[PDB]
């Protein structure tokens, strides 16, 4: 999952 | 009369047996909790006064001490975990939530600011406002045909203590409560207050931070376009929260994702991405370093709105943080775009400000950057260019970097780079 | 914005 969620 | 009595007397009148004396006394204790320099707070929960306060809430027959000591044990709930503890404990809940029903508009304010104060302590006083069944008689305040029938302060008031129902995440506000709250919380976020705007973009960013389960329940509502709009206000206030959303939205699905680029969104990054404002700057290529994890047709949608500049431009020159969000965004378009695009990416002047960031203290982003020079390469050799970005990240001194970077102390760097330079540059 | 005291 490269979308990161840097929250 | 009322003003700078010492909490000794405030005791000594809320103890007295008339009804008046108390009400004297207990706006007293208010004014003491409303000056602008710090309220006694402590010493009035060490007296004992929060169980005559919540008491008093229940008085139907004597309003102003109904709202006096509402506006108290509002500030009291105010302060630190301990001191709304100590609110929550004397039995306020309940009574608050009574009290929202009242035929005095000024008291069922008081009401919703002092749950405000409650829920938003966190999780647990949310679900306990929750259990006690708030969000009914709240939800029921703002049953109107038009919003702006009521009063401005007080419309602000339950939007504000509704995003606070919607906050914190664990856990997540319970499903149900988010699908009874939400209708409502659709309806503020096309109002005309810059303050209920800005609010109601902080609920719908909190109901967007977590599971794609909980975007979707806000995504399928139809507020991405609203959001998107809210996204090119003119106040900081209302645009940071709504960024915030629309960065949430895109963490999740591709098809969720699609949603905030079929809304117009990428058009308002050209701006978003040269922002005054620092952390509107590092939120907008955090939230574009999500669109380039997506599919290609979107990493295209990209590269249409000539949002790449824009990047070699944030990844140029940049508060720190914002260019390692920038150097995520290259690295994930490495990482799932087409040869034609990565090819794109350079000549846009991408490679040399990548090489630049390589003589950061940062461990992460040399990782982050060397995987991106590596995805380049990955495509420059399906086109035999290898030799010509080979040069080229010479030209710039990026040899002289990666080449040095066998030498450092991580196993990645130190890896990547050996790899890189016996593989590309021997 | 997390708690609002009333002055």
């Amino acid at each position: 999952p490269k979308k990161k969620r840097k929250v | 009369g009322t003003v700078n009595w010492s909490v000794e007397d405030i005791v000594k009148g809320i103890n007295s047996n008339n009804l008046e004396s108390q009400l004297q006394a207990t706006q007293a204790a208010r004014k003491l909790l409303s000056r602008e320099k710090q309220p006694p707070i402590d010493n009035i929960i060490r007296a004992g006064l929060i169980p005559k306060f919540v008491s008093f809430l229940g008085k139907t027959d004597c309003s102003p001490i109904q709202f006096e000591s509402a506006w108290a044990l509002t500030n009291i709930a105010s302060g630190t975990s301990e001191q709304t503890k100590a609110v929550v404990d004397g039995g306020a809940i309940p009574a608050f939530i009574s009290l929202l029903a009242s035929p005095h508009a000024h008291i069922s304010e008081q009401a919703v600011w002092a749950l405000g104060n409650i829920a938003g302590d966190g999780s647990a006083f949310r679900d306990l406002v929750i259990k006690h069944g708030a969000i009914d008689p709240l939800l029921a305040l703002l049953a109107v045909p038009d919003l702006s029938t009521l009063a401005c302060g007080y419309l602000r008031n339950l939007t504000w203590t509704l995003s606070n129902l919607c906050r914190n995440k664990n856990p997540a506000p319970p499903l149900d409560a988010v699908e009874q709250i939400l209708p409502t919380l659709v309806r503020l976020l096309h109002h005309n207050d810059p303050e209920v705007l800005a609010d109601s973009c902080w609920a719908i960013s909190y109901l967007t931070d977590g599971p794609n389960e909980r975007i979707e329940m806000v995504v399928k509502k139809g507020v991405v376009p609203q959001l998107v709009k809210l996204l090119g206000a003119t106040e900081l206030p209302i645009v940071t929260p709504a960024l915030r959303a629309i960065g949430n939205i895109v963490t999740g699905t591709d098809e969720q994702t699609q949603k905030v680029i079929d809304a117009g969104a990428l058009a308002v990054f050209p701006s978003l991405l040269t922002n005054p404002k620092t952390n509107i700057q590092k939120e907008a290529t955090w939230t574009m370093s999500n669109i380039t994890a997506g599919r290609q047709d979107q990493i295209q949608q990209v590269v249409n709105h000539g949002l790449v500049p824009f990047l070699v431009g944030v990844l140029s020159k940049a508060d720190f943080k914002t260019q390692k969000e920038a150097a995520w965004a290259i690295t994930n378009y490495t990482s799932g775009g087409t040869v034609e695009q990565i090819v794109y990416l350079v000549h846009c002047g991408i490679i040399e400000p990548l090489m630049n960031l390589l003589s950061a203290k940062d461990t992460k982003i040399i990782q982050v950057i060397l995987d991106a020079i590596s995805n380049i390469f990955q495509a420059a050799e399906k086109l035999g260019e290898t030799e010509k970005l080979s040069i080229m990240i010479e030209e710039c001194g990026g040899l002289d970097k990666i080449e040095a970077l066998q030498r450092h102390e991580n196993e990645s760097v130190y890896k990547a780079s050996l790899n890189l330079i016996e593989k590309y540059f021997s």
